[PDB]
């Protein structure tokens, strides 16, 4: 989800 | 009487940066990024953010800035993804790559  | 001087959070209102501290990273302000997940973000980078909670320990995977690791950053309020942490890298050493629309700019 969050992951950059 | 500015309008534009100030972001906050979009679902609660927390206080996070301010127009002042846009950064431009590689002389753009905005960069459009993806994720492994292939979701595409609009990231304004800051000098400077607040009310902000940074999660965990800072990675270098699929960063989208060459020579820095990132955190999660969370609204310190309630909880929203507004972005990511960077640090570990040179010109600066630090800075923050929000998701322009998880904020709401206005006044002071
Ligand atoms: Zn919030």
């Amino acid at each position: 989800q969050m992951q950059n | 009487a500015p309008g534009a001087s100030i972001f906050r959070c979009r679902q609660c209102g927390q206080t996070i940066s301010r127009r002042d501290w846009l950064l431009p990273m590689g002389g753009d302000h905005e960069h459009v990024v993806f994720n492994p997940a292939g979701m595409i973000f609009r990231v304004w980078c800051f000098s400077l953010a607040q009310g902000l909670r940074l999660i965990g320990a800072p990675s270098g995977e699929f960063s989208w800035f060459k020579g820095y690791d990132w955190t999660i950053a969370l609204c310190g309020q309630c909880g929203s993804h507004l972005g990511w942490h960077y640090e570990g890298g040179s010109q600066p050493q630090t800075f923050f790559g929000l998701i322009k629309d998880r904020l709401a700019e206005g006044p002071a």
